[PDB]
């Protein structure tokens, strides 16, 4: 199994960037997936969540309305449309898969991607 | 504590429970 | 199903980065297409299934999204990419409907 | 994030009247809502609560068995179907949205509607 | 899914307000429809999905509710609207079942 | 846009009687149709469904193995071949047309016929 | 396409009602026919296309069905209607096949 | 508001007998329940309590390890299964409902069933 | 917690004054209740917290007390008030226990 | 979710009362089924949802319980009901697992 | 849980200091809220948990307290602060109740 | 209704074997089916599920990547293609039909086959 | 639809059991066929519809599968059956595409 | 919840025992997970629910604790165990938050 992202780069503040995350080796339409940032000098921080169907999403309090997470089950991808980018959003973005859990309470992020670097500067 | 209100606690969190 | 696109007018210069966003009032899954109608002509398909590229369309154009949020991204605006871009949905049991379209002008 | 209600009017005692509540600007299917009266000459008073799914409801002791509360998550609506009205029900009915809270105890009403006047008289 | 309606017989006069209550033995979500069968004819759909009005239905008819409690409200009863009203549920994995029907009679 | 049945009458218990339902004024091959009884002293009772092709049929649990519903898109006609009739089945049989729905969850019966009376007695 | 007819033997009296059932192993749409062969003669067509009546046949004979279940209904049995009835199918890409044939005898 | 017991009878010592208790007229999923025995010549005696979910149970010291109390909120029923019945368990078993209280200490038993007689003899 | 009720049996007439006294072995603050049980029926709650009256019970019943002494007072005995009475305790960490009960008989 | 049944083997006579206890390691709500496998055949459903009976099963069989305690009670054991009974759980987010099964032997 | 707000009327000028006292008959821990309702409108949340402020409100509003004594403090009265302020409690096992409310009037 | 399998026999470890399961007397394309082992000296154990279409599938944790289940609705069959068999896999394999349920939580296995013996040894 | 086979080369001896796996990039329902091309000749049909056997082919060859996993199983490898086997798909709206071919070799 | 890990950086050699302490500002029950992130890679799950071990992890890693105090213990440090360790929580009604991360360096 594997989970690789793409779509990184450098954009000016206020521009819009679209990230992708292709999943292979497992049934991708079965797992709810997350996006996690890594700002150097700070620990990991959560960003969004997709509910195995696109039905339910929950975002971090600082990115509500500027980030749109959406998933395509047919092509085994994730998308995180980032609008109104700021200088703060310079961080490496990871994909995360929620472990199968025998309850109603979810589980931890087991399969992590290699991460893509998104830089916002002038 | 056998004696504790075994009812529903109507003032609970009725929200979406993200986890 | 009502499709609305924002912004309705998008000024940009040559070599810039352009994103046009289409929102669906109801979930349209991945069934969506983007057109390009230069004035006086007939619109030409650019993207089908919201991600693929129609044969012959340059690699600059790309699209992403699913559910009710979509976005058409141009990595580098060219002199002949100044035209109205439309949005279409063809769901399972929904008929074909088009958005009002956004016009890209020189800056 | 806008909350508007409708369905008011003046009805004679003993009749059935149905109120409504329209939600827009936020994900209505994620929040449990309330209905609150404001009788002139007195303070506010809680009336009913809907538990984000229709699974659980609770009422004031004076409206049990006469007022029913139900919500349509697909149309983003609330309904307080009122049966067998009295003159004591002359009040202004508000909608209230329970604020998100990181606990198991709930929160105060953060978003209030504008209110519809319901008057019962002969 | 056992479906019951109350009151069984509802006396009303022209211009009065009428409310008919339909209760479902299980959660039928918002899948419910209201009918009207004048004597000797076939029932005609009035409300579908418990809130929306069928095309051609007068604006007087309205319905509301979800879960297990639904009501149909006639804002102003006309001499036309004296007929038997039926309540139907079509849940996701449940088959179609009908209520007993309340008869609206002149007072 | 009219929908009329035929084929009713009086037959002895155990004998087989066949009903027909001619549809006019609309494209019949696009709709999945139902058969509905109306026993006097009872409300409407569902009987069978035909899935717009003849591919799928579902019956009420009390008529399985005795009722066969089949449709003919070429002549715009339904059929409900009733075998091994009993005194219970004396009821008026209605055709129903399923409304178009912009979803996958079906819809209510908008077009109803006028009913053909079936009497089973000795 | 294997065609089966049941019941194989059906005893009936004059003025009774006789129904013969023909079942097809696969869907044969509405292409089906019914024959009647008195002993020592050649069969004559009764119903073609599973619903229509051949010219000159008495109006007693009638049939209905589509797909895999076909029936033949005789409203009033006559003293010249005691003969063997056969079921034939001619689907689009399938060849002509016949059922075993039921014999209607005098009770 | 109705609460009916059932499942009584006569069994030999050392056998296993289970009881049932149906609730109607009120929402059963919102109340904790008790089982109380009545031995002729003696007063009321508590047996077991269910915590509105089955999450917590408590038993009398005399029946610990032999009595199981469990509830089915989907059918509004109570189940008190008795294992290894003895002669001293001959009594009438009542269902008790804990009334709503606006505190964290509970309240008295509001609604009682008619009870079923369970006797153990040789 | 051992719980006792006195007197075991008291005789009174219609309209008389009935006093029932309940003692507890250890202090239970005011967390004590009273019940009334008709012969052949189930007990019914009358007083909760030893001071407040449950809704629907006639006002004739009353009670007061704290610690280990609790009493019940009936202003005017009625023909429908002849039954056995119990006093129940539910302390902070003590399980529910009941007294032996007092029976009201017609004098 | 590991499911164990006790006793592993019990002997009962004709007309006797039999109880088989199935214990779940974790709460399985009320989703539980009891089977019966006579030697050399395929197991047949008896009880589903832990209380309801499968159609065709005699009313002799009964099952009750919720949470982690379940039982199956045969009111009057018959000469046909001597076989091995299995306990299955299908929780919402758990997979289907079967107990070891108890064998009912003639005394 | 009955709440009383004092003083009923608090007259003060622009830039003054405003203190509002809310008292509870029974301890509500730290679960309490403060509202503001300008005439003809719907009330708006200001303080939740009796100490934290709602996002978007000015830092001018403040409050603190626990148990049965609560205070709401306005550092400097502003022209748009003249409205009716309500005190709400939501204790663990208690339902939501509101006080009678105090009004702020121009001095 | 009837449910009969085939394809049993004896194969050496490391070889592949394919089982079949023909369904008769009922509509097969409407039911999601299962495969269940029965090793002597042990109880039944679940193996795989098929989601009424072939769209979704689930396996026991110890047979992932070695067992592939697929169904052919046109001929009313199942196919549990077993690859890389081991001495563990000596068992009797049953088919199971999932009972119809008026909910979304499934139901128990109501129709079972007679089983085919699969022996893996050298 | 890109069609792949495994293993690319398979060594086996006379009398062994051989399975060849064909895997589809997309669902092809049950439309699939297996060929056999001896060197220097033309491929010959063996299995059509992925399960049925072509007329005249020895009963040794058998196949199974639906969706995206298909296998061809030879119960007894003969000296005749040492040749390359190809996997073809002809879906509903897809064109014909073949696999890369697995060669069965003598061991 | 704010998760703080102590010590920030701990030095250790091969085979030495390492303990990392994670603390939570609010009770998180047993809902807590640990991660290992070697430089330039994506973090890998080690422990879920603060006690269980993810499949594929060596038995060296272990963890215990409940409420607000959690610890990770490595019985025998290995040359491949020198990486940054993170403490994540997922409470019932609280979102996922990560700790600062302690780095284990070579002595």
């Amino acid at each position: 199994v594997q989970l690789v992202e793409s779509g990184g780069g450098v954009v000016q503040p206020g521009r819009s960037l679209t990230l992708s995350c292709a999943a292979s080796g497992f049934t991708f339409s079965n797992y709810g997936m997350h996006w996690v940032r890594q700002t150097p000098g700070k620990g990991l921080a959560w960003v969004a969540i997709i509910w195995y169907d696109g039905s339910k999403t929950y975002y971090e309090d600082s990115v509500k309305g500027r980030f749109t997470i959406s998933r395509d089950n047919s092509k085994n991808t994730l998308y995180l449309q980032m609008n109104s980018l700021r200088v703060d959003d310079t961080a490496v973005y990871y994909c995360a898969r929620v472990r199968h859990s025998s309850s109603r309470h979810g589980s931890a992020f087991d399969l992590w991607g290699q991460g893509t670097l998104v830089t916002v500067s002038s | 504590d056998p004696n504790a209100n075994p009812n529903v606690d109507p003032n609970a969190n009725p929200n979406a429970n993200p986890n | 199903i009502q499709m609305t696109q924002s912004p309705s007018t998008l000024s940009a210069s040559v070599g810039d980065r352009v994103t046009i966003t289409c929102r669906a009032s109801q979930s349209v899954s991945t069934w969506l297409a983007w057109y390009q109608q230069k004035p006086g002509q007939g619109p030409k398909l650019l993207i089908y299934e919201a991600s693929s590229l129609e044969s012959g369309v340059p690699s600059r154009f790309s699209g992403s999204g699913s559910g009710t949020e979509f976005t058409l991204t141009i990595s580098s605006l060219q002199p002949d990419d100044f035209a109205t871009y439309y949005c279409q949905q063809y769901n399972s049991y929904s008929f074909w409907t088009f958005g009002q379209g956004t016009k890209v002008e020189i800056k």
